Order: structure tokens, then C-alpha cells, then sequence
RNA sequence: GGCCGCAAGGUUAAAACUCAAAUGAAUUGACGGGGGCCCGCACAAGCGGUGGAGCAUGUGGUUUAAUUCGAUGCAACGCGAAGAACCUUACCUGGUCUUGACAUCCACGGAAGUUUUCAGAGAUGAGAAUGUGCCUUCGGGAACCGUGAGACAGGUGCUGCAUGGCUGUCGUCAGCUCGUGUUGUGAAAUGUUGGGUUAAGUCCCGCAACGAGCGCAACCCUUAUCCUUUGUUGCCAGCGGUCCGGCCGGGAACUCAAAGGAGACUGCCAGUGAUAAACUGGAGGAAGGUGGGGAUGACGUCAAGUCAUCAUGGCCCUUACGACCAGGGCUACACACGUGCUACAAUGGCGCAUACAAAGAGAAGCGACCUCGCGAGAGCAAGCGGACCUCAUAAAGUGCGUCGUAGUCCGGAUUGGAGUCUGCAACUCGACUCCAUGAAGUCGGAAUCGCUAGUAAUCGUGGAUCAGAAUGCCACGGUGAAUACGU
């Protein structure tokens, strides 16, 4: 049958929330609108730096946002320029004052979106989907998890009729709430349709 | 939704806007007891020649991000099928899944 | 069920006697959760009944269902591709459960004006050996001696 | 949580919300300027009442 | 055709034509009106309903200019809709525009408040007032109104038999598999089978197997018993005032509020059993053997549902399958089916007056006290972003009277007259109030549904959607049963 989200189902116990303020009624559609926009324009412009998580949080009557990505230098740029354009149309979304930092991620082969994005890049250049999925176990495993788990669906190769494969190693309990689960999801689009995949990452009981 | 309702709405709430304290001027007049009895019937016949768009009541609450007309909550400005989205992805905070 | 053992709830006595007899009475006369109607219901008619007799209440009502307890019944089996009708006993508890069954069930079909009236008049009429219940039991009796065969 | 008819099959959430009171009896010049000039976490929503 | 036989028949024994197979022995499943063992409101033991009446609401059919599209055995039919008078709206009749109602480009001039005539409106024409900022090195045009041309915009149009994402079901059932080793020419097998036991592929012992993974259980929420912290807006045993009332001085004990801890594990006793795993009973304890209720859905099955939430490959239309506007339809009515509400009465109807809850919502909002109206309501006006104010008065119950088995002092469909409120606007097509009227129906044919305990049955209260529109859906408490020998 069905499946619940891993990390909703986590939120809480061992997850934290991705968004964090107060507020009341009459301001509550309005700031999440307000998110939407800027995650949306973010992503748009940093496709190429290897971005994985965008966490906002409403002091006061400001805004500040932290980047999380693996290519820190992309991003900075010649002494801040990048960094002060991005402040700047930011504030201009928001409509209140802004500010940005930058977090780097020492191991890209450990993460879960980062993964899909690169299984999924690797996908749209004609490449075969076997050798993909088991390049990423290969990778995962040597650096140390201690389970993986990838899954791809669509037309694969081409095909008239559609099909779903998946591999794993370790292990990776599904069930157990104090376990850390990592999970993501993204899509391909090539000259047949679209192409779905999903991973999960194992790192120990908390 | 289509393009063009979405449009539909944003003039709705423009012209609501727009035409406000005459529209409360004239029913004042209309409601207050102990009137000429002429100002009201001028009254009457004068508040149906402003647009019929800027009645608030020509309005319909759509969901921010798709325009579905269906299926709509207002602490979130969403329909059901974006909010579950978020709350899974964990965008909604204090938002949980919830038992007793 | 198959693999179950049920244990006995506990039922409290009557507040007026101390009997829990008469706390099954009162229960198996109750309709929607309305306990105080049956309770005055119940009293009214014992009331009227102690005068037509001469006794205690308890004792008429001992004297009514030792006229309507069964002893024997008929069961109802059917494994060559036939009903037939097999003859057991019955069990003490079981004997009391369907005597007071029978006489609310004979009492609620009368004419009278009100049901404590119709009650006191079945009662009376059990304790003389007249009325459905006591027909009921009869024809219990008939039927588990016409089939003695089976045994 | 069907994008079509199923009328079973749904979700049900919760947000909760935290409150906390505090009395201060004699204040001061100084008490008062330094509670004024004070900020905190960005979760937590603050008002005074003089 | 020959030979033999009384006959029935026996024996020797072809061709034309037609098909790409027919066959033997073993292997993994499925099935059996084959056998053995074990489970489930599956039967049995019980309580209350649907199927007949009137009304609400969904579907089939039929009708219509249109009655917009989708869901169809269990697993469609109070379903997408958590709310169709205009709007929503995707449908019909009529009136209108062609780079466009919604974006990015080039270049030719300039902008928003009021107010007059014709239009059903869309949309055409007349007027009056105004000169924003801002390196003007004059090139700023940022901001935002017109128009001209062409790259383009636009589509709730088709294919869920081209797809991603999401969901139903077998089923909260106990199963589904891999690595190395060994057996067989092989498809495969062993392990996972056997003796016990469990809710459980749960645990123990044996055994050519030795090990591991996804599922089972536990970690997460809520409920029941204690103690340490802090006591306002919540709480009053003791102490003292009297206008009687937690009202005032006070108190921090108790109810309660919400953060850290304690407690339940076959842990202790006796018997049974393979010198086992476990089972039956007992003490203490608020609670005993999974204490009660949630969340949590394995490998897979049905080309199951959704291109009309959204996204997307391939087709298809561009002075039209794309825009705008006013009226109508989605609410039709000979008929068939599903899900509900109200009844057919004395365990009751009507009148008087009097105890006891829980959980929620509230600034274009919740609307007290007081005055007017028979009533739905109206006028004037405090308080509250809330353990403080408001919605807001629980009902079944209890005491006292009356009705006396009647189509009734039971039931409340249908229809006439007079009104209120929301809203530009209640004819088609809203809810509610007063006076009058007072239909079917006296417990429901063959079929058929739910429930094992604070459950069924019965009584009231709150919320989402929402200008207004619940007998539906999602939550809360009060009273409170019957029965389970057995497979």
C-alpha cells in the first residue's frame, strides 16, 4: 500500500522544522506567501552551487536566512558581491529588512537531496539508469552510512510501458521513530515524459 | 485554474477597493430611521448605478499558489492538497500530525 | 466465542430491599437508559400486589417464578442435511433469565391502562397458574417430551 | 488526502500554543531601561504591560 | 477384395484430404461438492434497526435551448462539493473585440480624484481640475495610461491503454526474501520443515545448514495513582469584618493549571512441564500479565481512481475549441434504487417551577445591561485580541395538576393571509416568525444491517466551509443495559 512521509512523521521526536516564528491569524498567510516567493527565487538563481536547505526565521521586523549548500565559494563570490545582490532582492520581496549566511556541508555523497539532483542531472544526459543508481549505493556506503536506499520510476531507457526499480544495502527501519532517516525526492524531464526518484539515508538511532 | 479568472479576481478586490465609504455613505442613509423619505428613495436609486464588482460579496476566496475554488482554509490561504504538502516538507511551523 | 473465558459483572442491590434478583428485574425492564422509571414502575407494582396477598413482596415474587421456570428445552441440529429438534436441561441461572424474560414479555402485550397495573395483574395471575407465561412454559414442556427419542 | 473521490482517508493535525506570566512589583529606572533593551530568541512573542 | 462363421461378427489390410504439432516423466503455483490443525460480531446466545408512510439528499431514466464534467460489484450512489439566487460556472440564447482579459521585447505621446448623454451591459461620445517625484553635464521615464506590427500569449480541448505525484483494496492479515555452503543432468530444493508454546516466522529444543534484511514487538501522543516547584485572571480549612456574596484584610493548606520526576518487569509465592520455553492460581498495589484508546500499512495484486488541483510526452484550435456582457439552466418529473430525519403514542402529550457538564470560537468580529414589539427582531450603547468580557439558559431528570385508549389534547405533509433579516437584487430558487388549515400512518411481504462495556440504545452542546443558507461531515459530555453453553 501506501507510505507515510518520513520526515513529517519525524517532526518533533528527532526532525526540526525548516521555519521558525510566531504569529497570529491575521499574519499567518501572508508570511507563509512571503516564504514561498523567497525560496522560489533562491532556487531559481543558485541552480548551479548545490543548494539543499533554506531555513527562515522572523525576528522582530527583519528577516534572515541561512543557506545551506556544499559550494560556498560560488555563492560568496569576489569578496561578497553575489552575497549583496542576493541581500538586496531578497529585502525587496520581503519587504523588511534582510540578512543571509552561508553553512557548508563537508560531505555532498551523505545527503539526501543532493543525490536525487545528481542522479537526476546524470538521467537527462543520456546515461544508463542502472549504472547511476548503483554508482550512488557505492558512493553512500563507502563514506560511512550504515544504510541506503534509491528508487526511479517512469519510462526508463525509453520503453512503451512504464516501470519502477530499486535497490539497497544496510539497513533502514522504517518503523522505529528514533531512527535518523534522511529523505528527498526530484524529477527528470526528458523527450519520453517525466522521470521520478526517491532516496533514503540511515545514520544511526538517537 | 485558468488565467482569466485569476484576473477576474483581482479586479474584484481593486474596484471593492476603490469604491468603499460611498457604498457605506448611501446604506447608512437607507438604514437610519426618521429620514425625508425622498433621500431615501434618491438613495436607493443611486446605490445600483455603481459597479456590481464592488460588492465585496462578488468575491470567492482561491488558493494562493493553484487558484482551486474548493477546499479552502483560511488560517493558511491554501486548499487541502498544498497544505499537506507543506506541513510534510515541514514548512508550517508548530504544524503536526496529532493524536488523543 | 473460541478461544475466550468471560468472567460475571458485578450487579449492586435494590436500595429499597436487598435483593439482586430484583436489580435484574428492574434491568431487564428498563428501555433507553431510564432507570428511575423502571425503579417506581417495579415498586408501584409490588405495592399493589402485597395487598392482594397478604404477604411480603419477595415471597409473592418467589411464589410468581416458581410457576414460570423451565427444565427442559429443545435445541436445534442439523448435520445429515435435516433439522431435528434435541432435548437438554437447562441451568439455574438460565431458568431465571428466561422466566423474568417471559413475564415482561406476557405483561407489556395486556390492555390495561398502565404498565404497573398490567404487571401486578400478570404477577397475580402467575402465582393462580393462568396467563401466556405460564402457556409458554407448557408448550416449552410439549414440545421437549414429544421429541424424547432424541435424547 | 485523495486528489479525487475517496471520502475516508484523511489527516488530522494540531498546532499548540505555549503562554507564561511574570509580575514585576517595584520597578526602577534602571530595571525598566534594561528589560526595554533586551532581545531573544525569534520564536517567542513578548509584551509588556506598565 | 480374399478366407472363416447359422447369425452377431472375426482375421489380413490401403488411399485422397488435413494440421505443426500430438506425446512421456518430473518442477513451482492455483483449485477440489479430498484429509488434518487454528483464527475473525463468521455462526450460535441477545438488544436495537432498514424494506411499508410523509419529508431531506445522491444516482438511473425520461424530458429540455441547456438540463456542465467526473465516480459504477464488495472497493460508485449525504462521493470530488468543508456549503449553485448574481458571482462560483466550466452549459444555453442573444449582444460585442482580434498581439488580445493575463507576460517579455521595439517606438509614438502622456498619468488619478468628479460628472454629463446613449446602451440591458459590455462599450461609445462632451466636459471641467491637475503638472509627481528626479545625476537633467538636458541623453533620466525607472513607477504607469493610451496605440501600431510581430516574434508571441491563450485552451476546465483528446488519450489515467504514453507518464510523475497522491490515494483505494486484499489486510494490522503474518508473512516475503537474500549471501555463503550442500543436494539434483535440470526446472528447483534446504534454510522457512519437525516436538512444544504465543496476539505474532513470538520464544525454546532438535535438525546440512550457518548467518542477515524488510515486516511483528519496543522508542511517539492521550487516559487512571502519587511528590517538588509557581500561585493570577484560577482556589477558601483554619483566623476576623458584615451591607450575605470569596464580597474586603488575608492564607499557600485542598481543587485546578503545566514543567521535572516515581510506578508494572511474569518482578515475588505455590503447582504443572523435557533438570526447558511457557501455562493455571495467590499476595501486595490506583492499576497484572498487550491495563484502555490512537498514530504507524511489508514483497506485491486489480493496464483499479485521478491529463478538471498541479506538473508533463504526443496530437488538435488560433478574427476561434481563445476574450467581455445581461438574462436562463445545473432546483425539470409518468417512473426504479441507495443513504438519512420525523412518527404511528400513557415507559406518553400539554401547564406550572426546580438540580447536575465537557469541549470550542471571537476586530469589515463576539454584541451584555436598559427601552420598544405577542414574536422573528429594532434603538442607544459597556466590556474583550481573552483561566478576566461575549456567544451561553444544557436536555433527558425530579415535584405538583390534567388528559383516559379515541385517528384522540397522538402526528405535523400540504395550502391561504400578514411580516422580519442578509444582500446592488430573494419571480424561477433563501432562512426564520405570527394567525388559520390539520394529509398519509394503528409497528411494516420475500430479502437484509450494526454492536462483546462506559459498548449498543436514548438526551442535549460546539466547530470548518460561510454576506445569507445542515436532517450532511468532524468533535464533546449526561443516563446507561442484555447475552456468549459452544465451533
Amino acid at each position: 500500500g501506501q507510505k507515510v512521509h518520513p520526515n513529517g512523521i519525524r517532526l518533533g521526536i528527532v526532525k526540526p522544522w525548516n521555519s521558525t516564528w510566531f504569529a497570529n491569524t491575521k499574519e499567518f498567510a501572508d508570511n507563509l506567501d512571503s516564504d514561498f516567493k523567497v525560496r522560489q527565487y533562491l532556487t531559481k538563481e543558485l541552480a548551479k552551487a548545490s543548494v539543499s536547505r533554506i531555513v527562515i526565521e522572523r525576528p522582530a521586523k527583519s528577516i534572515r536566512v541561512t543557506i545551506h549548500t556544499a559550494r560556498p565559494g560560488i555563492v560568496i563570490g569576489k569578496k561578497g558581491e553575489d552575497v549583496e545582490k542576493l541581500r538586496k532582492v531578497v529585502a525587496d520581496i520581503a519587504g523588511v529588512p534582510a540578512q543571509i549566511n552561508i553553512a557548508e556541508v563537508r560531505k555532498p555523497e551523505l545527503d539526501a537531496k543532493l543525490v536525487a539532483d545528481s542522479i537526476t542531472s546524470q538521467l537527462e544526459r543520456r546515461v544508463m539508469f542502472r549504472r547511476a543508481m548503483k554508482r550512488a549505493v557505492q558512493n553512500a556506503m563507502r563514506l560511512g552510512a550504515k544504510g541506503i536506499k534509491v528508487e526511479v520510476s517512469g519510462r526508463l531507457g525509453g520503453a512503451e510501458i512504464a516501470r519502477t526499480e530499486w535497490y539497497r544495502e544496510g539497513r533502514v527501519p522504517l518503523h522505529t521513530l528514533r531512527a535518523d532517516i534522511d529523505y528527498n525526492t526530484s524529477e527528470a524531464h526528458t523527450t519520453y515524459g517525466v522521470i521520478g526518484v526517491k532516496v533514503w539515508i540511515f545514520k544511526g538511532e538517537i | 485554474a485558468k488565467q482569466s479568472m485569476k484576473a477576474r479576481e483581482v479586479k474584484r478586490v481593486a474596484l471593492a477597493d476603490k469604491y468603499f465609504a460611498k457604498r457605506a455613505e448611501l446604506k447608512a442613509i437607507i438604514s437610519d430611521v426618521n429620514a425625508s423619505d425622498e433621500d431615501r428613495w434618491n438613495a436607493v436609486l443611486k446605490l445600483q448605478t455603481l459597479p456590481r464588482d464592488s460588492s465585496p460579496s462578488r468575491q470567492r476566496n482561491r488558493c494562493r499558489q493553484t487558484g482551486r475554488p474548493h477546499g479552502f482554509l483560511r488560517k493558511f490561504g491554501l486548499s487541502r492538497i498544498k497544505v499537506r504538502e507543506a506541513a510534510m516538507r515541514g514548512e508550517i511551523p508548530g504544524l503536526k500530525k496529532a493524536s488523543w | 466465542p473460541r478461544r475466550r473465558v468471560i468472567g460475571q459483572r458485578k450487579i449492586l442491590p435494590d436500595p429499597k430491599f436487598g435483593s439482586e434478583l430484583l436489580a435484574k428485574f428492574v434491568n431487564i425492564l428498563m428501555v433507553d437508559g431510564k432507570k428511575s422509571t423502571a425503579e417506581s414502575i417495579v415498586y408501584s407494582a409490588l405495592e399493589t400486589l402485597a395487598q392482594r396477598s397478604g404477604k411480603s413482596e419477595l415471597e409473592a415474587f418467589e411464589v410468581a417464578l416458581e410457576n414460570v421456570r423451565p427444565t427442559v428445552e429443545v435445541k436445534s441440529r442439523r448435520v445429515g442435511g435435516s433439522t431435528y429438534q434435541v432435548p437438554v436441561e437447562v441451568r439455574p441461572v438460565r431458568r431465571n433469565a428466561l422466566a423474568m424474560r417471559w413475564i415482561v414479555e406476557a405483561a407489556r402485550k395486556r390492555g390495561d391502562k398502565s404498565m404497573a397495573l398490567r404487571l401486578a395483574n400478570e404477577l397475580s395471575d402467575a402465582a393462580e397458574n393462568k396467563g401466556t407465561a405460564v402457556k409458554k412454559r407448557e408448550d416449552v414442556h410439549r414440545m421437549a417430551e414429544a421429541n424424547k427419542a432424541f435424547a | 488526502i485523495s486528489p479525487h473521490v475517496n471520502k475516508d482517508a484523511r489527516d488530522q493535525y494540531e498546532i499548540r500554543t505555549h503562554l507564561r506570566l511574570v509580575d514585576i512589583v517595584e520597578p526602577t529606572e534602571k530595571t525598566v531601561d534594561a528589560l526595554m533593551r533586551l532581545d531573544l530568541a525569534a520564536g517567542v512573542d513578548v509584551q509588556i504591560s506598565l
